[PDB]
RNA sequence: CCAACC
RNA sequence: ACGACCGUAUAGUACGAGAGGAACUACGGUUGGUGGCCACUGGUGUACCGGUUGUUCGAGAGAGCACGUGCCGGGUAGCCA
RNA sequence: CGAGUGGCUUGCUACCUCGAUGUCGGUUCCCUCCAUCCUGCCCGUGCAGAAGCGGGCAAGGGUGAGGUUGUUCGCCUAUUA
RNA sequence: GUCGGGUGAGAACCCCGACGGCCUAAUGGAUAAGGGUUCCUCAGCACUGCUGAUCAGCUGAGGGUUAGCCGGUCCUAAGUCAUACCGCAACUCGACUAUGACGAAAUGGGAAACGGGUUAAUAUUCCCGUGCCACUAUGCAGUGAAAGUUGACGCCCUGGGGUCGAUCACGCUGGGCAUCGCCCAGUCGAACCGUCCAACUCCGUGGAAGCCGUAAUGGCAGGAAGCGGACGAACGGCGGCAUAGGGAAACGUGAUUCAACCUGGGGCCCAUGAAAAGACGAGCAUAGUGUCCGUACCGAGAACCGACACAGGUGUCCAUGGCGGCGAAAGCCAAGGCCUGUCGGGAGCAACCAACGUUAGGGAAUUCGGCAAGUUAGUCCCGUACCUUCGGAAGAAGGGAUGCCUGCUCCGGAACGGAGCAGGUCGCAGUGACUCGGAAGCUCGGACUGUCUAGUAACAACAUAGGUGACCGCAAAUCCGCAAGGACUCGUACGGUCACUGAAUCCUGCCCAGUGCAGGUAUCUGAACACCUCGUACAAGAGGACGAAGGACCUGUCAACGGCGGGGGUCUUAAGGUAGCGUAGUACCUUGCCGCAUCAGUAGCGGCUUGCAUGAAUGGAUUAACCAGAGCUUCACUGUCCCAACGUUGGGCCCGGUGAACUGUACAUUCCAGUGCGGAGUCUGGAGACACCCAGGGGGAAGCGAAGACCCUAUGGAGCUUUACUGCAGGCUGUCGCUGAGGACUCUCACUCCGGGAGGAGGACACCGAUAGCCGGGCA
RNA sequence: GUGGAAGUCUGUUAGAGUUGGUGUCCUACAAUACCCUCUCGUGAUCUAUGUGUAGGGGUGAAAGGCCCAUCGAGUCCGGCA
């Protein structure tokens, strides 16, 4: 069984969903953690300096 | 006996299984009496169909060389 | 390289864990204030998943229903005793001090009141040899003379299920079923059959450890494989 | 022979 | 677009003590290659005719489906060797 | 011992190609060379004949089937001009 | 698909009818996930649709999903999170321990709904009829109320009860067919309320010393059969429900086989097959309450994932429709669905290609190789070798039979179940299609079933049972974490950790010098702190004494790494290759030599064997059985071949419509020679050459596609190794702090461990912080 | 005779897999597809959903296999021009 097309047919699981906190479809309904804003993981908002060029 | 093993496994392996299970299924003298109605109910568990005496014993025999020693001493 | 299997084990992930949620009970001796005024009746004989041996359910006078590490020869209806004044019969528990010398015992405590640590496996037994006011000498199943506090409790007789080891598994499938009831990853791939990156013995055109197997006690995890601190090897001499 | 390394 | 060989007559002759044993020439055939043709033999021939298994159309009659003929037997034209 | 021709083998060189000219053997299909294996015509003989052996002209045509081996080559078998 | 017709400006593909077909575990019915309006209606065809389009999953506009009893909601599962506590420089990080919550929509547990009617689209939701559950109120009854029971459970064999379905018999209603008398359909009717009870268990009676009983096991004076009794089942029977409903009508009755569902008996485990909420226990009337969320549609060769209306992938139940037959097999056919695995028109329709049918004679000559194709085939009877671990080998092999019709026999309660007999009879052929093994021998490997390189490797590789060695008494061994802590472990030597070999069978020789591990160690060597000497008004520093682990040295150990030669009738470096096997999947020489087999055999098998360079758990030998594993031989068969032919279906060719891509410095009708960076359509010399177009097989463009995977070069990269360099974890060991009292010792008070607690064990050690020496590819 | 064991046999039952054709395809129906043949099919079996293990780390009956078309060290962004 190929890892490509034939293995894509088995994908019908719902993981990432609209997040209650930020509105992005990044709330992992299995982990109950938003990969975009951090909801469910931290009270503080998810942020990182690498989301932009170092000197900007 | 080991005839359910067909022509596989070899002599010894299925030679002991035969004996072990042979001495395992024999009619055993019930401790709660003296009748030969003791059958295995699972690993190390025996029961006398006559008087319903359920007790512990060896894995394949109701009594072991070590178990029969406890009595003495 | 990569961590060897022995190292993956320690993380205690599902693959290496024991099916605890399926285990029945902790067969520790009962705790008695004193007097030995504690007796119960064997209400049933059960199978213990964690030991491939039978265990006995006991209903005690004071209403406590508990599973007990059963010696050979215990059956339903039988009455068992646990205390200093308990009677000297198979299936009864009492401090070594009360046990007559030359009597096979099982589920021996290491430290008085711990519930039992020694001789609990199928058809085994410790042999009470010497008494004293300060030290009880027991001969454990491995043949080792162990000095114990006479206050260490134990059960008279040998553990049920003896001989279990005398019959061969015959099939891989039978090993398989037993293994599924233990905290063990099975089957076993030989170190010599893996790639160099996965084990000290991996690699090489043909299979063979490219080094002596007797490893030092001081070796770090990841390297301590093969014959650990062997005092000798082989059958000769 | 030969199709690389020995 | 023809190449080569075998056989017969020459002849048990010439030659040679013998053993052995030719040629010119005239013939018949085979083989390889070449071009064409189907009266003959052979193949095919899901044109066609027949036998027959299962099933469906109630039976009969007559048919469908079973892979582009269900299977089997025969085979015209044509095409072929 | 001396003098050469070929460019099938092998070696040598590193001129061409590393932004790639797919590598052995076989197979299929086509053209060619002659240093000629057979076939045509000759010369010599230690040429009686039959047949050998050696040499000359000559490239029109032919040079096949099989056993081991991937094999090329080769060894082997029965045919063959 | 075709013929007619309908609509429309327009019709091969939108609709009607007829005729012809396709799908049967699906191409039908219900659904989970997922999608999200794709559902229904009207109006449209610019977009989307493999052609067209009046059509549509497309465009515009509206509309559509109704619940006490179907899910959710409730419970808890593996397991997750939150808070507290603790760690961490710290946290959104981190293990444990408490507590709380979360965690199951087909498919875990679970209070209660059935039948019919209705709409363009919902429907156990609305409507009609009937019924049921929970809670609360009121009334009567009730003092019981929590013990127990249930929820609640594995795998294999099987009896009994029993509905639907299917079938058989006869009757009734309707249809079809038109030589007969056959063929088809229907013949209905729920939840619920009531009632019946087989099995199991038990009780009374009884009195078996051999009887009772089963498909089988089994049962009994510790009381068998028989007799009576208590308890006790179906989604089942029976009555109501029902002058409900439904049907044009009739609106049946019996039987067999019996999915569902109910209830028993047996067997297996080095394997033991959830939990909790809840329910029962624990009566009845009447009334009130029953909110909140989901509900359309697709569920796939066009509604999901795969960029697509993709030949892929994607769970569940319909597993009992008819013939067939062993069958949930093939083949054919219903119910139901479809003609959308969606471009058509034309040419006896050429070459060539994809699938495929038939080929005389020869019969593997083909080829690396029988690759491909074929041969055999179902069932019954006869018969069956070597070898063997006694299981097997085996369907060995080999031989014979097989339909139909008429009348029967046997087994069984019977089947629309099975086994036979006699007579008659047709074909080339009776497992007539379909379904359906070719067989045998020798050798190598791995014992076997099992695993694997998703996407070039299925094997001899990995696993395995079996054999073996190593570590560890549990405050352990092994392993994870910086720590707090953790896996193993609800475990305890018949354990479980670390390794090697790889079923059984017969065996497993010699070597401890080197390396590894372990033990010991008079003496030697061996760091830091403290101590002593010198030096410094101090300090740096120099030297000394003491000396742990470690090393030197000694010993043990090869089923520990590994080794088992050259020379002579010892030497290196410990030993000097034993049993076996042997030209090997190891032998260069090599096509070794002899034999077998063939016309001919670098192959294969047997034997010999000085083995370039076999050999014993780096396991040796051997081996029945097994194998999509490697090699060889034979019989059978055949278009693999001699040597090709004819035919079939789909393309190819022509026509309508639709309509890409690769590639392109320029020029370009070339050919023979030469030249040139030595492999030129373009330079030179000649030759040839009127332009354009169709079809073709691919000689050339050192064709297109990919900045060569080879090789080298770069003071390039990465993975891997080790007695490379240098370091870092980690382990061992000494020292200092924690740390107390009286080179050997006692004690208790810190601290540690066991204990529910009292208390017990241990104890200035251990743990932990710091530092010093040793080991240290585990890691960088 | 009964009984009905088995990592037991046959088997396109469901279901799982993939020996050969080095067939078809190879600007594909498809960035792993199609057909025939073939293997397994009561168990170390297959399968759905839920759940856990995370990057020098997992997971691995071991092939350097697998960890979302990516693995002798994933992916994303940043270091970074
Ligand atoms: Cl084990
Ligand atoms: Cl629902
Ligand atoms: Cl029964
Ligand atoms: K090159
Ligand atoms: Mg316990
Ligand atoms: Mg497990
Ligand atoms: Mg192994
Ligand atoms: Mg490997
Ligand atoms: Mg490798
Ligand atoms: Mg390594
Ligand atoms: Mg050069
Ligand atoms: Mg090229
Ligand atoms: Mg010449
Ligand atoms: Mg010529
Ligand atoms: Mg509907
Ligand atoms: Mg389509
Ligand atoms: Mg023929
Ligand atoms: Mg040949
Ligand atoms: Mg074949
Ligand atoms: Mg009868
Ligand atoms: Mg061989
Ligand atoms: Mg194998
Ligand atoms: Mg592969
Ligand atoms: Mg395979
Ligand atoms: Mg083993
Ligand atoms: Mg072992
Ligand atoms: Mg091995
Ligand atoms: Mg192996
Ligand atoms: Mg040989
Ligand atoms: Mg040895
Ligand atoms: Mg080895
Ligand atoms: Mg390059
Ligand atoms: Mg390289
Ligand atoms: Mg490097
Ligand atoms: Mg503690
Ligand atoms: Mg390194
Ligand atoms: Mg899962
Ligand atoms: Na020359
Ligand atoms: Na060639
Ligand atoms: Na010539
Ligand atoms: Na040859
Ligand atoms: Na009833
Ligand atoms: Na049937
Ligand atoms: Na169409
Ligand atoms: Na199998
Ligand atoms: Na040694
Ligand atoms: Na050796
Ligand atoms: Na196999
Ligand atoms: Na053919
Ligand atoms: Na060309
Ligand atoms: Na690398
Ligand atoms: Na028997
Ligand atoms: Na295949
Ligand atoms: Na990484
Ligand atoms: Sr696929
Ligand atoms: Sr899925
Ligand atoms: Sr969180
Ligand atoms: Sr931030
Ligand atoms: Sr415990
Ligand atoms: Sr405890
Ligand atoms: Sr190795
Ligand atoms: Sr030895
Ligand atoms: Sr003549
Ligand atoms: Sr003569
Ligand atoms: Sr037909
Ligand atoms: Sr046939
Ligand atoms: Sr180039
Ligand atoms: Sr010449
Ligand atoms: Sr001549
Ligand atoms: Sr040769
Ligand atoms: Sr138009
Ligand atoms: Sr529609
Ligand atoms: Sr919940
Ligand atoms: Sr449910
Ligand atoms: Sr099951
Ligand atoms: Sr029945
Ligand atoms: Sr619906
Ligand atoms: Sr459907
Ligand atoms: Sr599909
Ligand atoms: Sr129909
Ligand atoms: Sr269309
Ligand atoms: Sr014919
Ligand atoms: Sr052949
Ligand atoms: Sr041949
Ligand atoms: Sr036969
Ligand atoms: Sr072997
Ligand atoms: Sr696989
Ligand atoms: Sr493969
Ligand atoms: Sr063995
Ligand atoms: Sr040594
Ligand atoms: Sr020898
Ligand atoms: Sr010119
Ligand atoms: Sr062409
Ligand atoms: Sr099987
Ligand atoms: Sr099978
Ligand atoms: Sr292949
Ligand atoms: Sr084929
Ligand atoms: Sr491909
Ligand atoms: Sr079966
Ligand atoms: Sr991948
Ligand atoms: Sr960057």
């Amino acid at each position: 069984t190929g890892a490509g097309t034939p293995s894509q047919g088995k994908k019908n699981t719902t993981t990432h969903t609209k997040c209650r906190r930020c509105g992005e479809k990044s709330y992992h309904t299995k982990k109950k953690v938003c990969s975009s804003c951090g909801f469910g993981k931290s009270a503080k908002r998810r942020d990182y300096e690498w989301q932009s060029k170092a000197g900007e | 006996r080991s005839g359910r093993f067909g022509a596989r496994y070899g002599r010894v392996s299925r030679r002991r299984v035969a004996e072990i299970e042979s001495e395992m299924n024999e009619d055993h003298a019930c401790p709660n009496c003296g009748e030969d109605r003791v059958d295995r109910q699972g690993t190390g568990i025996w029961q006398c169909s006559y008087c319903d005496y359920k007790f512990t014993g060896g894995s394949y025999k109701p009594e072991t060389p070590g178990g029969k020693t406890v009595r003495r001493s | 390289g990569r961590r060897i299997q022995g190292q993956r084990r320690g993380r205690g992930t599902s693959t290496f864990r024991a099916p605890s949620h399926r285990y029945k009970a902790d067969l520790e001796h009962r705790k008695v204030e004193d007097g030995d005024v504690i007796a119960g009746t064997v209400v049933d004989i059960e199978h213990d998943p964690a030991r491939s041996a039978p265990v006995a359910a006991v209903e005690f006078e004071d209403g406590d229903r508990r599973l007990i590490l059963a010696p050979e020869g215990v059956g339903v209806g039988d009455e068992l005793q646990v205390g200093v004044s308990a009677e000297i019969a198979p299936g009864n528990t009492l401090p070594l001090a009360e046990i007559p010398e030359g009597v096979p015992v099982c589920n021996v405590e290491s430290s008085p009141g711990d519930g039992g640590k020694f001789a609990r496996a199928s058809g085994v037994n410790a042999q009470l040899l010497t008494h004293d006011r300060n030290v009880a000498v027991v001969k454990l199943p491995s043949g080792e003379m162990k000095r114990l506090d006479p206050q260490c409790r134990a059960t008279i007789g040998v553990v049920a299920g003896g001989g279990r080891t005398d019959k061969p598994f015959v099939k891989a499938g039978n090993k398989h079923h037993k293994m599924k009831a233990r905290g063990t990853k099975w089957p076993n791939v030989r170190g010599v059959a893996m790639n160099a990156v996965d084990h000290p013995f991996g690699g090489g055109g043909r299979q063979h450890p490219g080094k002596p197997k007797s490893i030092s006690r001081n070796a770090p995890p990841g390297r301590k494989v093969g014959d650990i601190a062997s005092k000798r090897t082989g059958r000769g001499g």
